[PDB]
DNA sequence: ATCGGATGTATATATCTGACACGTGCCTGGAGACTAGGGAGTAATCCCCTTGGCGGTTAAAACGCGGGGGACAGCGCGTACGTGCGTTTAAGCGGTGCTAGAGCTGTCTACGACCAATTGAGCGGCCTCGGCACCGGGATTCTCGA
DNA sequence: TCGAGAATCCCGGTGCCGAGGCCGCTCAATTGGTCGTAGACAGCTCTAGCACCGCTTAAACGCACGTACGCGCTGTCCCCCGCGTTTTAACCGCCAAGGGGATTACTCCCTAGTCTCCAGGCACGTGTCAGATATATACATCCGAT
């Protein structure tokens, strides 16, 4: 009979895994454009830095790890493993960005 | 007992409807080939009219039925009807509304009905200096809206560009242009509607408020102001535009009034009013006026000087029983049926005379009134429209 | 040039990672969407700032301190790029 | 007459001419006290030594002589009183520390 | 053009801490910045200690009392351990 | 008798009328007092200090019931509990 | 020459008047365990709040805690007051 | 000769002169431009009438002719951005506005 | 000892935006807080600015830059209207 | 395969306890009558004695079953036993212990065994410039206790106020007082334990880390001193005091070493050291020394000069199987079983003269050792203690 | 769904108090007007790094197909919290009186700003090498169907 | 509980480039003066912080009671994980332009600093009207009964 692991097996080493390590989780490229994108709505024709969208990078995955941090505990509060759009919702709430 | 008005009672006497004036935008309601009239005419279509309301560039009419009949300009749906068909604006036609009307009030570029359940149906739009408004927050209503949704209300008032309701609970709520501070509840910097919170607070039906004062009983308005009457005290309380005296009484080195302040108008059976003056009905059924001069208005004639305090019209002898204005124009209508009329006659709105300013009460005496009985008469700005007793009284 | 529709760069198993490294074990798959939300309105608020630095500077090119004054003003302070 | 960094008087690894100079410059006050700088100049090398030593520590424990930015972060995030001190703090490629909540661990 | 920084001082310090380390080039910028924050922090607190005073002057009373507010527990008691104890010595030589 | 719920719905209202502070005044003093032994001894306090803390403390209080209050619900229930009030400063930042 | 020394005054925060707080907060139903959590609560939050405004006492070498100690106190911690003064 | 505040010249009630002072005194720059304290007194002007007509009118809505803080507040936490701009001040004696959650009520 | 506040300019808007409208003493310290703080902030961060980018002068430049920063919308919008139109004014007479 | 140590042996050979020096407080074993000998004397008390070890004031005694016999000052909870009753120090007594033990080590104030099962007992207290730390943060242990809880050790090295361990796995472990380096693994700031963390840090029981070197396989400690061989490359670790060159290798600019250095010590049967100086015995059976000349503890003469190059001992012909040290004085055992010593000779720890300093090694014949084969030899403070093969 | 009883809460009015608003005398902070220095505007330069094309390699995104396990509703039990009433505690208020210590003022000393001439610390630029990444392969560890 | 399978840890060798040490070279810190005022200090004024007596009563406490709520457990199913395969397009190395960041060199003009002058804004008195308070009452809402 074929081998697979249990539901969670796997996701509990990518956990372990992304953690031990420090390299970003966001594809460059993409994300590079998403900030360009945004940015045209505030002013025609802008060049970055490339350190400058890196700082942004670097800013936007702390920032969304964390928030997943307290999303998590949200959701284990509502006795769930499961993180929920309701549950980033609340977590954003109760730091004040809602 | 907790303070309520009842719902007013439709006019009953029937009559028929005469105008004249300009009616270039068809506020003449005679077709699109007459542009002018220098005597009062009929006005054929409307079935036993009973009430009548001029606005700027057009007219409502009242039926023993509760029906309305609307014609004149539409450019801003203020009639309040379909104006598709080719020559359908200059001929009186009826209104799609939810039920029956009770009272009926026009400005320059909007309409307002009473229906006889207390609801408050509205058309058009309103106009500030930065041009049009719109109804509400959203823009014109080409057809009837309710505006006052789920309020019992009792009464309205229309000036050129701000309309006045009253709640049966003596309630004011004022909404439209405010440049002149006509809906009395707004300062100074947010009356142009520059604010962070643009026109939203114009063009919502809201509460005017003065704190510590009985509720009202009845509301006036002419074209840039409102007028209240306290209830208890009795006491008359005016706001808008005041450049002329306008209000009555005095404000304290400014040309309008933002806020109601407190006038000492006594006995007032009603008020109307053009742009720069006020004609007053009191109980007695005497007329006073207030205003400017110019183009005799005031109807007390060789007067030179702005006339600050309620003076009483002199030539007008006879019992009054109604009173009407045009933008620059004065009417009044006696108890017995005669009818009088003064101010600028150069749109030929005075019904007599060819042109020429009357600067004394003058009746009116031509084939379609000599020897009738004239109920109301209320006028526009280049047009003048009125209300003739009928021989029918079914 | 016009630059469109590129927050779906930031992709499913994208999002999921950063979720791992945040200690998630289990995902709905409506988070994906409301993460792209979510990260829309961060880089809306704080390039905001970035490019108002920039203009104030008389600049075309958002540098990297302009990023790093922007968090800052923002509780978001950054060590590493000056 | 030889001269003398103001530093090496206090002691100091930290340049105590240098923050003197940024204070007056640097649009706090009309006047900067002579102690002043010592003073800040030491406590600015007080935490300067104890995040290296603790970073130090870190680079060791992961058979490594040179510090990165990984090592910074396990030992600001290891420590109460600096994870408190650099709590609104983000440190780049610093990463984050091994957590898992026990009811997300099998049973 | 001459862009001043602390990773001298920074790295003197860390050869008296660990003599065998070193630092890679990111770690020192995020060191730099550290110093930078701090003495941001506690200057501009200072600053408001002597404005909230009424005085015009920054002395090392206004910089103690800013550490103390500024750092948590024991880094704030051997901060001013460390800040007494050079200005002491300071006013020796 | 009114039913379990409805006398409490009508002191929500109440107190979100009104503005008074909602803490016995002489015993928070007391607390603030005896907090305040522990930095420096025989302290003295202007009323308008120990008051100006009043303000604070129960605007704070206030606040962070109505966080607690969303994870309450959150979990389905309509009762605070201690792991709400726990959630809710975690979150925060203040655990 | 009377030393007194202030004891279990956190006790002085009773349960309705908690309840009320939590009413204001729009709660509708209390567990009991939550009113001895509360007082904990506060009992942190005054001591970082008061120890800060001591310090700024102490600095202007003065024995009484002021209003201004206190705001300024708030403020450091971004808990900003109006209605005492700054 | 005849003197004219700054402030008349700007068409404001806010006092550009002292802005003025209290920007040179306040340890913001070695410098202060001519037209700062009159842009800034003109923001704090604005900013003070926004506040003071939302109030106004609370004040107006509850039948009270003076405004207090409990209109200040009601004036802020209802205005979206107003309440951003303070959203970490304390109002004091300003209360809360009422809002009781929906599954809270009774059905 | 005369300790000044926006207390009188406070009154004189309010006058403007309601005449018959007046103030308690504790609703006028909250006004004259917000306006210290307000200050301080636009203050504060046109001092940064002017840091920023190595100049020595708070313009109504900074000002405006640190207006657009710390306010938020619309508010901003119309700040930077309010203090473009007293500059103007002011610049002519 | 993967880096593994085995258990040590127990030493076998029988033997009796010899002593001699100052016994005020008790360390000479004799009761508390005798407070002094100048030649070496029976221990009594003592069954099948098969390794010893001498601290600053007191003794430890290895016996063939395993169990632990100690004696001196109990002041600080060195004997690990109760002192209550009168002379209940000043003779030798058991040890309570959960187990047998395989060895023995003893400092200043502490001392330690390995238990057969591979667990570290230690009991007593360190000592810095400041006074007591204790022998763990909580304070004193008059009682054994477990340091090394869940690991398998193989050896034990004490030094004056520090005490090394080895785990099976090659590790090396250290603890105590960390003013001289001894503990190898701390910064100039936090060796004196004023940190924010104070004495957690000294007190507990931390790897000592040496960065890309292979897994250790043996320890020594001298008084101030850690020494260590790496696998492999056998080259021998240095870390501690070294004023007077006690590490037998250079310190550029530092009067001691931090962090352990390399250095070129060959072939190591054995490492004793006292102070100031540092006895080495190799694998062929060679004795040098290192450290200051004073008082003749090198042994190498008239020497006015600090050593700072491992030196033989030129006087002594035969081959030794065993050195040891006191704090200023030094001991040799040749392999047919005589007695070498050395060194300050002011408290009768030579066992030989008349408390003249030996300034180079002379043979110890009195009536406990002319004709009997000698083992063991270690010396402490103001005495020397010493195990002779028994019949 | 309809209705009355019973309780709460909003509302009208009449009176009373004290805090707000306005008045005034005074002083000290801002407006005038002027000069001199140096920050900043402006022009023009050097060349960095931002941007964008080709084209190969392959990491990673996308897709789909089981099916295990967790989200969710239902529901049944009993504890615990709300409601209300009667007892009890001390908060609240006022009144009196003391004195600690906040606040202020005039001294006069000590310190910090300042400038100019000097020079060594600290910066930028340049190799050089060894720390570490990269890899391949074998030791060990953790998971999972019996 | 067992061994089979897949992942992770680890050990050693090879190669690459970034970190660390050197070396001119400024330019910022130092030294050593002088001058002026911030602030250290001492005395003095008097606010307000503190503390007890004692009356009133708001609010805390305590207890009994019933319900509606938390919580545990079972059943249903869809949905998210795991894995294998196909597909996209990130990633990277190379080449190359030129936008615009960073710089410099000059010179204007804007701002600090001053001394004189006087009116804006402060403290502080003084009177009245907004609102706190009380009460009688109409009105809105809850809840049990049917």
């Amino acid at each position: 009979k074929p081998h697979r692991y249990r539901p969670g097996t796997v996701a509990l080493r990518e956990i372990r895994r992304y953690q031990k390590s420090t390299e970003l989780l966001i594809r460059k490229l993409p994300f590079q454009r998403l900030v360009r994108e945004i940015a045209q709505d505030f002013k025609t024709d802008l060049r970055f830095q490339s350190s400058a969208v890196m700082a942004l990078q670097e800013a936007s995955e702390a920032y969304l790890v964390a928030l997943f941090e307290d999303t998590n505990l949200c959701a284990i509060h509502a006795k769930r493993v499961t993180i929920m759009p309701k549950d980033i919702q609340l977590a954003r709430r109760i730091r004040g960005e809602r | 007992i907790a303070f309520h008005l009842e719902l007013p009672k439709r006019r009953t006497v029937l009559g028929n409807v005469l105008v004249c004036g300009n009616g270039d935008v068809g506020q003449l309601g005679l077709g699109e080939d007459i542009l002018e009239r220098k005597r009062l005419s009929p006005v054929a279509g409307i079935p036993d009219a009973v009430d009548i309301s001029a606005g700027g560039m057009h007219n409502l009419v009242l039926t023993k039925s509760g029906d309305i009949y609307s014609f004149g300009c539409n450019d801003e749906g203020a009639l309040g009807r379909d104006t598709s068909e080719d020559g359908s604006e200059s001929k009186p036609d009826l209104i799609d509304l939810p039920g029956k009307a009770l009272c009926i009030s026009a400005g320059d570029s909007h309409s307002a009905c009473l229906l006889e359940d207390g609801r408050v149906f509205a058309w058009g739009s309103f106009r500030d200096s930065h041009g049009n408004m719109g109804l509400t927050i959203d823009g014109n209503k080409r057809t009837p809206i309710d505006l006052m949704e789920g309020t019992v209300c009792c009464s309205i008032a229309s000036g050129a560009d701000h309309l006045v309701i009253l709640t049966t609970a003596g309630k004011v709520f004022t909404v439209g242009c405010a440049e002149q501070g006509q809906l009395g509840r707004l300062s100074e910097r947010s009356i142009s509607g520059e604010g962070r919170r643009g026109k939203r607070d114009l063009l919502r039906p809201t509460q005017l408020i003065i704190t510590r004062a009985k509720p009202f009983e009845a509301i006036w308005a002419t074209n840039y102001c409102t007028f209240m009457r306290e209830s208890q005290t009795q006491v008359i309380w005016a706001t808008g535009l005041n450049n002329f005296k306008q209000l009555a009484h005095e404000t304290k080195g400014k040309e309008f009034a933002l806020t109601p302040i407190k006038t000492e108008l006594k006995d007032i059976r009603h008020i109307a009013g053009g742009q720069h003056h006020t004609v007053i009905l009191t109980t007695d059924l005497k007329c006073s006026v207030v205003g400017r001069p110019e183009y005799g208005r005031l109807g007390l004639g060789d007067v030179k000087d702005v006339v600050e305090k309620p003076t009483i019209v002199k030539k007008l002898t006879e019992k009054i029983v109604s009173v009407g204005c045009g933008e620059v124009c004065s009417y009044a209508v006696t108890i017995d049926g005669k009818l009088y009329s003064w101010g600028s006659g150069v749109n030929n709105q005075l019904g007599v005379g060819d042109g020429d300013d009357e600067l004394e009460p003058i009746v009116v005496v031509s084939k379609n009134t000599q020897g009738k009985h004239m109920l109301l008469a209320s006028g526009g700005g280049q047009h003048a429209i009125f209300l003739v007793k009928a021989d029918k009284q079914d | 040039k016009v630059l469109r529709d590129n927050i779906q760069g930031i992709t499913k198993p994208a999002i999921r990672r950063l979720a791992r490294r945040g200690g998630v074990k289990r995902i709905s798959g409506l988070i994906y969407e409301e993460t792209r939300g979510v990260l829309k309105v961060f880089l809306e608020n704080v390039i905001r700032d970035a490019v108002t630095y920039t203009e104030h500077a008389k600049r075309k090119t958002v540098t990297a301190m302009d990023v790093v004054y922007a968090l800052k003003r923002q509780g978001r302070t950054l060590y590493g790029f000056g | 007459a030889k001269a003398k960094t103001r530093s090496s008087r206090a002691g100091l690894q930290f340049p105590v001419g240098r923050v003197h100079r940024l204070l007056r410059k640097g649009n706090y006050a009309e006047r900067v006290g002579a102690g002043a700088p010592v003073y800040l100049a030491a406590v600015l090398e007080y935490l300067t030594a104890e995040i290296l030593e603790l970073a130090g520590n870190a680079a060791r424990d992961n058979k490594k002589t040179r510090i990165i930015p990984r090592h910074l972060q396990l030992a600001v995030r290891n420590d109460e009183e600096l994870n408190k001190l650099l709590g609104r703090v983000t440190i780049a490629q610093g990463g984050v520390l091994p957590n898992i909540q026990s009811v997300l661990l099998p049973k | 053009t001459r862009k001043e920084s602390y990773a001298i001082y920074v790295y003197k310090v860390l050869k008296q801490v660990h003599p065998d380390t070193g630092i890679s080039s990111k770690a020192m910028s995020i060191m730099n910045s550290f110093v930078n924050d701090v003495f941001e922090r506690i200057a501009g607190e200072a600053s408001r200690l002597a404005h909230y005073n009424k005085r015009s002057t920054i002395t090392s009373r206004e910089i103690q009392t800013a550490v103390r507010l500024l750092l948590p527990g024991e880094l704030a008691k051997h901060a001013v351990s460390e800040g007494t104890k050079a200005v002491t010595k300071y006013t020796s030589a």
